[PDB]
């Protein structure tokens, strides 16, 4: 979870 | 109004159309917000959503991903396009739903992965996912990043920083660099990303800018080359495009400049 990051368009 | 994207002829793949190559059988991920599949312009073979609470990949509720769709399809009409939804309305996505897609589209034996996004921070999840999405000859294109420049360090996003990753960064239709495209020693080549005339969900057209913009026509033009030469590796595809972009300025800033479909596909 502290290791999923987030992607943007 | 009905809009295509200027871009289509400045990497040259009316050259391609014309010689009958408009992309059939080629299968396209494209990993966004989805794809309004009811716009009477777009064609969509197929897709999946790995947005937990958007399960639907055949609606939009951002307008990037059906924005992608047409950019794709602009370049090779014939394509399958795939609606791999990884992102939600708000236009982010978590690096594990990414993950899902790419996945997703290999067991699905796509043949082009276009990812119009990016992230800050890096991730060993994500980059096995696209290495091993290369390693099984899927051609893997993804936006640069819209970060412009930081003297002499690099501005590429993940997972377009990644080596396996085509990094795609933005020109104008002067083959001027725009401001906001992102720089640095993984960005591979550039394509039209300034004001790209496609499709909006509600039957709409818009045009919109980024690199995002840019790595939609290289994913198109890979479905081309694959089109013309179906046995050709993801290694091949790459190498053509690579090899024989138009040199623009200095590879930090440019890579190997724009690319030039008609001479990747000879």
């Amino acid at each position: 979870v502290e290791e999923d990051h987030v992607a943007h368009a | 109004a009905k809009c295509v994207s200027y871009g289509v002829a400045q990497i040259k793949a009316p050259a391609l159309h014309s010689q009958g190559y408009t992309g059939s059988n080629v299968k396209v991920a494209v990993l966004d917000s989805g794809i309004d599949s009811s716009h009477p312009d777009l064609n969509v073979a197929g897709g999946a959503s790995f947005v937990p609470s958007e399960t639907n990949p055949f609606q939009d509720n951002n307008s990037h991903g059906t924005h992608v769709a047409g950019t794709v399809l602009a370049v090779a009409p014939s394509a399958s396009l795939y609606a791999v939804k990884v992102l939600g309305a708000d236009g982010s996505g978590q690096y594990s739903w990414i993950i899902n897609g790419i996945e997703w589209a290999i067991a699905n034996n796509m043949d082009v992965i276009n990812m119009s996004l990016g992230g800050p921070s890096g991730s060993a999840a994500l980059k096995a996912a696209v290495d091993k999405a290369v390693a099984s000859g899927v051609v893997v294109v993804a936006a640069a990043g819209n970060n412009g420049t930081s003297g002499s360090s690099s501005t590429v996003d993940y997972p377009a920083k990644y080596p396996s990753v085509i990094a795609v960064g933005a020109v104008d239709s002067s083959n001027q660099r725009a401001p906001w495209s992102s720089v640095g020693p993984e960005l591979d080549v550039m394509a039209p990303g300034v004001s790209i005339c496609s499709t909006l969900p509600g039957g709409k057209y818009g045009a919109r800018s980024g690199t995002c913009g840019a790595s939609n026509h290289v994913a198109g033009a890979a479905a081309l080359i694959l089109s013309k030469h179906p046995n050709w590796t993801n290694t091949q595809v790459r190498s053509s495009l690579e090899n024989t972009a138009t040199k623009l300025g200095d590879s930090f800033y440019y890579g190997k400049g724009l690319i030039n479909v008609e001479a990747a596909a000879q």
